[PDB]
């Protein structure tokens, strides 16, 4: 099937430039015609341009002409976008899309999307969050479950992702969107729903990313040092 | 001012149709096929519609595409929950030579037509960790979730008396069974977290308030 991944979240000052990248696979690469969509939070798509793979032509939107530039290597089939003289109303999720299959650029339309790397543009200074454990309740009943979490504590700019054990626990997870704090900054918290019997015979850990600080935890939430039953 | 014109937002109950319009000109819709994208929540767009009328596999009978002039329209029949996303039309303009989008429609989905019955929020209240303590900061989490509809109001008490100061609460979003979550935190000191017999969180739904209570040395 047609794969499409994009490099990670990313933040950047105003006046400086940003170069995402977008592997393809699943398909004969230089076939295709590969777009990209950008689109800020809230708000539509807006179409960047085109490039074909083959003999790397592209077309741009003409309000981003002459700042934006499209290049592709087809031996790692991977295209890129760079946009340069960011500013903060280029702050947006930039899509890579595979054509659906046109052998002309007119006529040509996104049908195949990748998942979107978000790009933040801001003055304001970069933070990784802080993550702590959400300890699971003391108290033990047959059939009983307990909710324990992590929480991630003040980060800037937006994503961050979570996920349990690795990916390995989904069941009973809800992570809830973050507050945007008076301060400026993010936080958010994951919580898990589980036995309560089985607490300190099972090992639950929070993987937390936040890609634009480069910061990667990993927190063992475990029962309070209270808890004389697990 | 995108090219395309739709609505900014239609709603219907479950099992209705509802029409998304997008308006656009002699030099897009008026002479070239449209295109339409459903981007549920969270995820990319994916291709509904092309041609006007022709759908990809996967995509059921129930999505259905028309133009007629230099308009397009999308019905949905048989409205379910999972359809709620942003539909955007789509179509090549010759006038400026490439795609054009228009501005997107938000698609809610709402309760039952016959009256969807109300849902109390459930509240998970957690203190601060040993380890947040150690770092001389404190913050109460407050989740809050499976509520309908969706809104609420939180408060804070120390003891008994309201505190404003330090709470931030998100607005309500909506969870994969249809019903809605919110969160709320209230930071401290880890002095104040000492100060008082406990904290609240006091959750109000529709008139009736659930509260949650916490305090620095118990074993909960």
């Amino acid at each position: 099937q047609v794969q499409l991944v994009q490099s990670g979240a990313e933040v950047r000052k105003p006046g400086a430039s940003t170069k995402v990248s977008c592997k393809a696979s699943g398909y004969t690469f230089t076939h295709y015609y590969m777009h990209w969509v950008r689109q800020a939070p809230g708000q539509g798509l807006e179409w960047m341009g085109i490039i074909n793979p083959s003999g790397g032509s592209t077309t741009y939107a003409q309000k981003l002409q002459g700042r934006v530039t499209m290049t592709r290597d087809t031996s790692t089939s991977t295209v890129y976008m760079e946009l340069s003289s960011l500013r903060s109303e280029d702050t947006a999720v930039y899509y890579c899309a595979r054509d659906w299959g046109s052998n002309y650029v007119w006529g040509s339309y996104p049908k195949y999307w990748g998942q979107g790397t978000l790009v933040t543009v801001s003055s304001a200074s970069t933070k990784g969050p802080s993550v702590f454990p959400l300890a699971p309740s003391s108290k033990s009943t047959s059939g009983g479950t307990a909710a324990l979490g992590c929480l991630v504590k003040d980060y800037f700019p937006e994503p961050v992702t979570v996920s349990w054990n690795s990916g390995a626990l989904t069941s009973g997870v809800h992570t809830f969107p973050a507050v945007l704090q008076s301060s400026g900054l993010y936080s958010l918290s994951s919580v898990v729903t589980v036995p309560s019997s089985s607490l300190g015979t099972q090992t639950y850990i929070c993987n937390v990313n936040h890609k634009p600080s480069n910061t990667k935890v990993d927190k063992r939430v475990e029962p309070k040092s209270c808890d004389k039953t697990h | 001012q995108s090219v395309l014109t739709q609505p900014s937002s239609v709603s219907g109950t479950p099992g209705q149709r509802v029409t998304i319009s997008c308006s656009g000109s002699s030099s897009n819709i008026g002479s070239n096929t449209v295109n339409w994208y459903q981007q549920l929540p969270g995820t990319a767009p994916k291709l509904l519609i092309y041609g006007n009328n022709q759908r990809p596999s996967g995509v059921p009978d129930r999505f259905s595409g028309s133009k007629s002039g230099t308009s397009a329209s999308l019905a949905i029949s048989g409205l379910q929950s999972e359809d709620e996303a942003d539909y955007y039309c789509a179509a090549w303009d010759d006038s400026l030579n490439g795609p054009v989008f228009g501005g997107g429609t938000k698609l809610t989905v709402l309760g039952a037509a016959a009256g969807q019955p109300k849902a109390a929020p459930s509240v998970t209240l957690f203190p601060p960790s040993s380890e947040e303590l150690q770092a001389n900061k404190a913050t109460l989490v407050c989740l809050i979730s499976d509520f309908y509809p969706g809104a609420v109001t939180v408060a804070w008490k120390a003891d008994s008396s309201p505190v404003k100061a330090g709470v931030e609460t998100t607005t309500p979003s909506k969870q994969s069974n249809n019903k809605y979550a919110a969160s709320s935190y209230l930071s401290l000191t880890p002095e104040q977290w000492k100060s008082h017999r406990s904290y609240s969180c006091q959750v109000t739904h529709e008139g009736s308030t659930v509260e949650k209570t916490v305090a620095p040395t118990e074993c909960s």
